[PDB]
RNA sequence: GCGAGAGACCGAUAGCGAACAAGUACAGUGAUGGAAAGAUGAAAAGAACUUUGAAAAGAGAGUGAAAAAGUACGUGAAAUUG
RNA sequence: AAUAGGGUGAAGCCAGAGGAAACUCUGGUGGAGGCUCGUAGCGGUUCUGACGUGCAAAUCGAUCGUCGAAUUUGGGUAUAGG
RNA sequence: UGCUGUAAAGCUGGGUCGAACGGCCUCUAGUGCAGAUCUUGGUGGUAGUAGCAAAUAUUCAAAUGAGAACUUUGAAGACUGAAGUGGGGAAAGGUUCCAUGUCAACAGCAGUUGGACAUGGGUUAGUCGAUCCUAAGAGAUGGGGAAGCUCCGUUUCAACGUGCUUGAUUUUUCAGGCCAACCAUCGAAAGGGAAUCCGGUUAAAAUUCCGGAACUUGGAUAUGGAUUCUUCACGGCAACGUAACUGAAUGUGGAGACGUCGGCGUGAGCCCUGGGAGGAGUUAUCUUUUCUUCUUAACAGCUUAUCACCCUGGAAUUGGUUUAUCCGGAGAUGGGGUCUUAUGGCUGGAAGAGCGCGGUAAUUUUGCCGCGUCCGGUGCGCUUACGACGGUCCUUGAAAAUCCACAGGAAGGAAUAGUUUUCAUGCCAAGUCGUACUCAUAACCGCAGCAGGUCUCCAAGGUUAACAGCCUCUAGUUGAUAGAAUAAUGUAGAUAAGGGAAGUCGGCAAAAUAGAUCCGUAACUUCGGGAUAAGGAUUGGCUCUAAGGAUCGGUUUAACGAUCAACUUAGAACUGGUACGGACAAGGGGAAUCUGACUGUCUAAUUAAAACAUAGCAUUG
RNA sequence: UAACGAGAUUCCCACUGUCCCUAUCUACUAUCUAGCGAAACCACAGCCAAGGGAACGGGCUUGGCAGAAUCAGCGGGGAAAG
RNA sequence: AAACUUUCAACAACGGAUCUCUUGGUUCUCGCAUCGAUGAAGAACGCAGCGAAAUGCGAUACGUAAUAUGAAUUGCAGAUAUUCGUGAAUCAUCGAAUCUUUGAACGCACAUUGCGCCCUCUGGUAUUCCGGAGGGCAUGCCUGUUUGAGCGUCGUU
């Protein structure tokens, strides 16, 4: 079978000096040299993949649309669909429980 | 003679601690008007373990009172702290297990443990794991606090200084053997050059006070005194006794 | 083993070329020339090698500029042209 | 090595342009004692100083 | 350092390390260490040409006052050698 | 950045059997360990072998220790003569 | 050649030579050599002696040449045997590369040959690296020490922006609005990091040149599309979709970005292989045979996925489920959906290329022409990438530059028109330095072409547990002075009757054992070991037998049919000069004493141990 | 003190040229040739016995004797070299 | 008797003593006072028709100008070089210039021919991006200018 080279000066087996092994049209089997795999963006609340963003090498985002960064709802490409919705519920059982801690605290302030 | 293993960590070559994957500095909030007067409430974001720390941290997010901007203390983590505890830190927080509040506010039996020496230094007292600090009773005219510190010493504090309730998480580490020297290889690899520890005895005269001789002995009495010079306390400083410890003390 | 053998794991120069004397006497590591003292502002030199001396001073190069003192020194530092006789 | 610098490489080129042999013309001057080039070097023999 | 004049000084293993492409060649990672090495002849006139040889060379020849001066160059001791 | 192929078979898990219970037993599964045989590697036990004006200012041959970690190692960097 | 003098010495005949030198009275001194393991230079005997013996190995012929064991070419015989004597690189060298000429010196013989000598030629980048970031660290500044060379300090007792951003203004003024926790710098050709591929081309360069096809960043900028009268889009219950589809200050997140193992799955490349279309080899005999070509890049579109998530729904007769035990009223099974696009497919790139054949043009630069280049199978395979999982730590396994999204709502926007360069298309530019070659039994370091040392990538067939050993394909070598003999003594390797450690300090050395299957396995023990304890049996070849599966196909007899497929285990008969792990590979074992618990570490170059370390114990501050 | 050990020691089984007691075989040397060609060492050198002598002579004294030039081995001596 | 060994002589070798020189050295005396931010000493790389070194020089590169002098230079070559003359050669002399990358070394940096910013002009549809040319941006300190800071502080509403 045949064998390869690195197609640089590096020779070491580094992260970014992985390599594929491809087949050319000439027939020969030559290296191509590969970048190094992408991870996925993850939610900031939570730890989990989000689903319907692109992933990709950081630079990579700068010149792809907008539809493939983020997700049509509050928060889109940052918080997790679940972690959304516990802020919504969170936020307006607080504020609610804000207006009951509030009055309690005028009608006492007759009767006591 | 040599310089002995004993002066050559002053100059701190290859004696420096090894910090590269440390999280942070465990500190309390800097002293401020908010936990001055009142109470500021924070939220534990993460647990995490600090190589070279046999107690974990919590990293604690607190809103700043004067800019809008998110502030991130590290705290060492008191036993039942959880992630999304609120934290209450100030002169008027409760007695709830991980607030901050000043001695003064503290009753006497109090288990307390990051307990600052002095007002506004941040933690000196209390800080490994398992360990803690008792409050043993107030003094209020002069405004001071008697302690009882993890050494079993009695300190008198300031009533204004500042300690976080509850005792170090981590406790009980010392209860398992070593076993293996290569496991504690790896205990001293994130904290210092400082194992393993060869017997002065061992070497020769011109290493070690102790080397040297037909048979490996130490010659000379081993208890040094306290106005040795370097290069001579090697052994048992200033020892008030010897022998195995028999009663109590 | 610490001759020969140990001999043949010599590829890392402490020293390269000093942009000052251009010795191949600067240390890599320590940033200085062991020779001509570089980046410091004074020269190294030591009165107990005065043969290291013979080999750098002046009139040991060109003294492109001290060649010609004497001669403008020797007919006063004139300043003009000199006039053609008539 | 192949990853060599410009100061490096300047230095090579100097090297290798003395690394002639006497032009046979400076033979023919008169009073002239030069009878070849004694600052020859091989590469193998003597190695620079880089 | 610059410009000069001198000597009961040394005479190329001497005299400065260096009379010469000498702080040169070369050694050492580096600080540093550091030589050897002057002389054909008045003048190249540095041997055209022929010949043997693959050639270097040799033999004739030629130049020269001298080749018992041929860039292994004045003179050419000893060790050592035919 | 690097480290063939085997042996052993720790926790955990599945099924069955005995027992009043407390529990015990059996067959699998699993893949632990500064465990083990053993390459490469790292080391250097014995022949007190070779050589000992050497291939070599420490090598060569066979034999041998260890070989998944207190492992091996490149490069960068720090520590400098009492 | 002689003479004189006791002598130190003086004179003289002959030869050589070529430019200065002597006698006498005195002065002066760096003034007399056989030694000092003297200094520098030169030269002997030794002596044509020791020796030029590791790395399996060479031979015939022709060509060239004066000359050929050694150069070139051809033929053969061999080796390295993918952990290479192969193909590249980092460090180091610096022209050793290539062509021509060439042999005085060097290549410890030789030399027509060379990494030698001489003359020339040769290294082409927006995309490969540098440059940029920060790492351990290094190190200026305000300062504080020190007589001083300098030391400390890296945001530090500091008034620390050569700040920006707009509307502009053409008044080259401004008007101002925001901020300035942290922010000198250097520091990686293996960390982080914008972007290139295929075919072809040279004597020597190529991800650099030629051809074609792409991509990024920075800049400019128009058209189409998109959007608005409900101004800053629509759709979907939802996960979310999209060709687009305002968003300041400030804030929050993500990527960058990260340990090691174990088994499983998938891909890619390699390995194996079936039809068909070609070429070569063997062919006394046999072989529908043996070997070989049948390939497809970056990039664009569509499609393609475990995990995860959404809708529906409400579970004991608990169910689902992995090789590995976890999940479910905090919503399982079931049904239906969403996403990442890693990876595969199709298509474009692209057959026009490359490859294999056949026919031709011709001293001929270089070709011209025709045919084919298709469809599959297989797997405890190897290597590697990825995925979902499980284990592990008194060990929990970088930073920064840089990119994006979100929160927020400043500000600005339409109706006869407005906005936006995150949709498509179009325009311009990408500088500087390195780039040849060796990477080692000859290009580095060991004084040298030294059996030493020196970091790393790719890796075929057979046997096999195996990347071991042995043999072989590709590739590369056939290099190591040679010829003739074959005493002693060696060095390296073999064998030996009977005895079997009597040898010796001592079994030193050698020998014996050895793979795999079945059986069997003692004291002692910290119950984990001891253990391969000990000790037995078997093993070839051939012809068979038996067991072990996959995919489909329907009233639960599918308990059956169809098709396809891999090597494992066990057993039987026969067979041979009783051999069979047949080469290779490959434990000797047992009973005790001393000592260190163990794994580990050290005297590089005479000591590896009982020495050091260790966990454990105890004491001190 | 189980386990571990290239640690020191004793015994047993197996095995053996360690030995009785040696013999035989192979390659490479040594050997001869062509080419090439060092080094250590060297007061002068090199036959013995006795004597005396710095009390262990190559040299001196007294005797034995003694015939050119040489090759492979060898390890008594040169109180050999280092 | 040869060979061999040893001695002697002649010639030839080996080697470089001896003799003789000497643009060098050494020492004494006499006389002079002149490095550098107007960038020194020193370093690297280059420069000639044909040069490797030494010497000299700096992209004006073995030199440009001027002055003096007055026909060379020379190893070869060669003038669109020169001769009763603005004219050959010459570190003879020297008063004008040139003087690469550096170096106390000065935009920051430097194991990099690495990375900025300002002014004028210029090219590419350009105040902003890309290219080129020329001129600038170090530190301590002094005198002065301008712009500022402090209830340190004076006067006044
Ligand atoms: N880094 C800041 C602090 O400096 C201090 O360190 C000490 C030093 O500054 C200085 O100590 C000296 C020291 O300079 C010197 N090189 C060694 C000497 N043993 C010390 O001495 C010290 O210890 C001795 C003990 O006998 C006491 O008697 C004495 O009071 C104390 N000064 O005095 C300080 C103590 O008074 C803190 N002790 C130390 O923990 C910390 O590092
Ligand atoms: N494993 C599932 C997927 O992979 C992820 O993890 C990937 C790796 O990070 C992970 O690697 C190992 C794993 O072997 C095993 N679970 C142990 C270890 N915790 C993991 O490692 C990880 O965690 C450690 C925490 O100590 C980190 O320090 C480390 O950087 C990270 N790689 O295993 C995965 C290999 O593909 C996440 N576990 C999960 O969220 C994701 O869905
Ligand atoms: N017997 C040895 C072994 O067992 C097998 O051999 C089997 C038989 O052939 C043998 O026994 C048979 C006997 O039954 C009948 N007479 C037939 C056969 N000739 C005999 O066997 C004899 O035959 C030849 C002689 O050299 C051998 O191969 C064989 O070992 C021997 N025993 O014994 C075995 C069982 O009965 C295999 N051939 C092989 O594994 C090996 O030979
Ligand atoms: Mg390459
Ligand atoms: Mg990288
Ligand atoms: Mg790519
Ligand atoms: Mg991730
Ligand atoms: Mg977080
Ligand atoms: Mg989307
Ligand atoms: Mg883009
Ligand atoms: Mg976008
Ligand atoms: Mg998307
Ligand atoms: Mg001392
Ligand atoms: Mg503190
Ligand atoms: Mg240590
Ligand atoms: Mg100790
Ligand atoms: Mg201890
Ligand atoms: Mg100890
Ligand atoms: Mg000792
Ligand atoms: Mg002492
Ligand atoms: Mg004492
Ligand atoms: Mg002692
Ligand atoms: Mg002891
Ligand atoms: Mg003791
Ligand atoms: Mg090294
Ligand atoms: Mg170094
Ligand atoms: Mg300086
Ligand atoms: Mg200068
Ligand atoms: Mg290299
Ligand atoms: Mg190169
Ligand atoms: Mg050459
Ligand atoms: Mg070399
Ligand atoms: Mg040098
Ligand atoms: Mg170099
Ligand atoms: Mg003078
Ligand atoms: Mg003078
Ligand atoms: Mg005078
Ligand atoms: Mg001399
Ligand atoms: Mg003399
Ligand atoms: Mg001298
Ligand atoms: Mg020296
Ligand atoms: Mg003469
Ligand atoms: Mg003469
Ligand atoms: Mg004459
Ligand atoms: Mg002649
Ligand atoms: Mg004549
Ligand atoms: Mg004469
Ligand atoms: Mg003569
Ligand atoms: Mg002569
Ligand atoms: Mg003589
Ligand atoms: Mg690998
Ligand atoms: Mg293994
Ligand atoms: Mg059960
Ligand atoms: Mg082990
Ligand atoms: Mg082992
Ligand atoms: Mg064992
Ligand atoms: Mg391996
Ligand atoms: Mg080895
Ligand atoms: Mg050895
Ligand atoms: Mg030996
Ligand atoms: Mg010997
Ligand atoms: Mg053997
Ligand atoms: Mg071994
Ligand atoms: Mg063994
Ligand atoms: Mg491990
Ligand atoms: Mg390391
Ligand atoms: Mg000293
Ligand atoms: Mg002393
Ligand atoms: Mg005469
Ligand atoms: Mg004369
Ligand atoms: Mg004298
Ligand atoms: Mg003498
Ligand atoms: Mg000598
Ligand atoms: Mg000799
Ligand atoms: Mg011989
Ligand atoms: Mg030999
Ligand atoms: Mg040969
Ligand atoms: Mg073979
Ligand atoms: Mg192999
Ligand atoms: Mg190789
Ligand atoms: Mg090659
Ligand atoms: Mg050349
Ligand atoms: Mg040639
Ligand atoms: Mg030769
Ligand atoms: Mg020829
Ligand atoms: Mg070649
Ligand atoms: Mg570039
Ligand atoms: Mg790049
Ligand atoms: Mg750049
Ligand atoms: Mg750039
Ligand atoms: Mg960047
Ligand atoms: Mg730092
Ligand atoms: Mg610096
Ligand atoms: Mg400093
Ligand atoms: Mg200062
Ligand atoms: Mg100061
Ligand atoms: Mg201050
Ligand atoms: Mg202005
Ligand atoms: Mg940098
Ligand atoms: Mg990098
Ligand atoms: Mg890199
Ligand atoms: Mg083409
Ligand atoms: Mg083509
Ligand atoms: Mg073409
Ligand atoms: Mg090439
Ligand atoms: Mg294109
Ligand atoms: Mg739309
Ligand atoms: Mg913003
Ligand atoms: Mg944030
Ligand atoms: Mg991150
Ligand atoms: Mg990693
Ligand atoms: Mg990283
Ligand atoms: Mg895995
Ligand atoms: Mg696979
Ligand atoms: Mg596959
Ligand atoms: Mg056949
Ligand atoms: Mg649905
Ligand atoms: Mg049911
Ligand atoms: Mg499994
Ligand atoms: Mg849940
Ligand atoms: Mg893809
Ligand atoms: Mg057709
Ligand atoms: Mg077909
Ligand atoms: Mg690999
Ligand atoms: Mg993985
Ligand atoms: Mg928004
Ligand atoms: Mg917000
Ligand atoms: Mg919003
Ligand atoms: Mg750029
Ligand atoms: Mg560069
Ligand atoms: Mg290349
Ligand atoms: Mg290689
Ligand atoms: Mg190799
Ligand atoms: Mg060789
Ligand atoms: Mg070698
Ligand atoms: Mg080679
Ligand atoms: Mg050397
Ligand atoms: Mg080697
Ligand atoms: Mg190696
Ligand atoms: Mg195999
Ligand atoms: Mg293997
Ligand atoms: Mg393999
Ligand atoms: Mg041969
Ligand atoms: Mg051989
Ligand atoms: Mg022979
Ligand atoms: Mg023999
Ligand atoms: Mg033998
Ligand atoms: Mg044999
Ligand atoms: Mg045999
Ligand atoms: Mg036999
Ligand atoms: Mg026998
Ligand atoms: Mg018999
Ligand atoms: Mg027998
Ligand atoms: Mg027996
Ligand atoms: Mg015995
Ligand atoms: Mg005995
Ligand atoms: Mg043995
Ligand atoms: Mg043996
Ligand atoms: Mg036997
Ligand atoms: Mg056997
Ligand atoms: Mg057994
Ligand atoms: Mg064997
Ligand atoms: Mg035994
Ligand atoms: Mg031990
Ligand atoms: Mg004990
Ligand atoms: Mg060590
Ligand atoms: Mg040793
Ligand atoms: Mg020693
Ligand atoms: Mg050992
Ligand atoms: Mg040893
Ligand atoms: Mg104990
Ligand atoms: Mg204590
Ligand atoms: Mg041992
Ligand atoms: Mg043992
Ligand atoms: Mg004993
Ligand atoms: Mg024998
Ligand atoms: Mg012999
Ligand atoms: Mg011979
Ligand atoms: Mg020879
Ligand atoms: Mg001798
Ligand atoms: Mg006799
Ligand atoms: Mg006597
Ligand atoms: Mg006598
Ligand atoms: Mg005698
Ligand atoms: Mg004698
Ligand atoms: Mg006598
Ligand atoms: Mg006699
Ligand atoms: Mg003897
Ligand atoms: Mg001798
Ligand atoms: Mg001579
Ligand atoms: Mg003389
Ligand atoms: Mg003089
Ligand atoms: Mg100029
Ligand atoms: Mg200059
Ligand atoms: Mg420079
Ligand atoms: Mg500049
Ligand atoms: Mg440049
Ligand atoms: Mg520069
Ligand atoms: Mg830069
Ligand atoms: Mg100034
Ligand atoms: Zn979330
Ligand atoms: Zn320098």
């Amino acid at each position: 079978a045949q064998r390869v080279t690195y197609r640089r000066r590096n020779p070491y087996n580094t992260r970014s000096n992985k390599i594929k092994v491809v087949k050319t049209p000439g027939g020969k089997l030559v290296a191509q040299h590969v970048k190094k795999a992408a991870s996925r963006v993850k939610c900031g609340d939570c730890g989990s993949a989000l689903a319907g963003i692109s992933t990709l090498r950081p630079r990579q985002y700068a010149q792809v649309s907008k539809t493939h960064k983020t997700v049509q709802r509050a928060y889109g490409g940052s918080r997790c669909a679940n972690c959304v919705k516990e802020r919504i519920v969170r936020a307006f059982l607080i504020e609610e429980q804000k207006i009951v801690k509030r009055v309690l605290k005028e009608q006492q302030d007759k009767e006591k | 003679g040599r310089v002995i293993r004993n002066q050559r960590k002053g100059a701190g070559s290859i004696f420096t601690s090894h910090t590269r994957l440390r999280k942070g500095a465990a500190k309390l909030r800097t002293l401020d008007y908010a936990e001055r007067h009142g109470y500021i409430r924070g939220v534990v974001k993460q647990i995490i373990h600090d190589p070279g720390r046999g107690a974990p941290l919590a990293k604690v997010a607190f809103r700043d009172p004067y800019k809008y901007k998110l502030r991130e203390e590290t705290f060492i983590a008191n036993e039942g702290v959880y992630t999304g505890q609120f934290i209450y830190a100030g002169k008027k927080a409760s007695l709830n297990v991980g607030n901050i509040l000043p001695l003064g506010a503290c009753p006497e039996g109090t288990i307390v443990s990051n307990v600052e020496e002095k007002v506004g230094d941040r933690g000196a007292l209390g800080r490994t794991s398992g360990n803690y600090v008792i409050i043993i009773g107030h003094n209020p005219d002069e405004n001071k606090t008697r302690v009882k510190l993890p050494s079993g010493a009695k300190k008198i504090i300031s009533s204004d200084a500042r300690g976080v309730i509850g005792v170090v998480a981590g406790g009980g580490r010392i209860d398992k053997p070593l076993l293996k020297a290569g496991r504690a290889f790896h205990k001293y690899k994130v904290k210092r050059n400082s194992w393993p520890k060869t017997r002065g005895v061992a070497m020769n005269p011109v290493d070690h006070p102790h080397g040297g001789g037909n048979h490996q002995h130490i010659g000379k009495a081993s208890t040094i005194s306290r106005g040795a010079v370097s290069g001579q306390k090697a052994g048992l400083i200033a020892a008030r006794r010897t022998g195995l410890l028999r009663g109590t003390q | 083993g610490k001759g020969t053998p140990s001999l043949g794991k010599r590829h890392n120069k402490s020293h390269t070329l000093c942009n000052r004397c251009g010795r191949r006497s600067f240390h890599v590591q320590k940033k200085t020339c062991s020779s001509c003292g570089y980046p410091a502002a004074k020269m190294r030199s030591h009165n107990w090698a005065l043969k290291a001396k013979r080999r750098r001073t002046t009139g040991t190069g060109r003294m492109a500029y001290l060649k010609h003192v004497t001669r403008r020194f020797k007919n006063g530092f004139q300043t003009g042209v000199a006039k053609a006789q008539t | 090595p192949s990853q060599k610098s410009f100061r490096t490489k300047q230095k090579l080129a100097k090297a290798q342009k003395q690394n002639r042999p006497l032009p046979q013309w400076i033979r023919l001057r008169t009073d002239n004692k030069i009878r070849y080039n004694a600052k020859r070097r091989h590469w193998r023999r003597t190695k620079l100083g880089i």
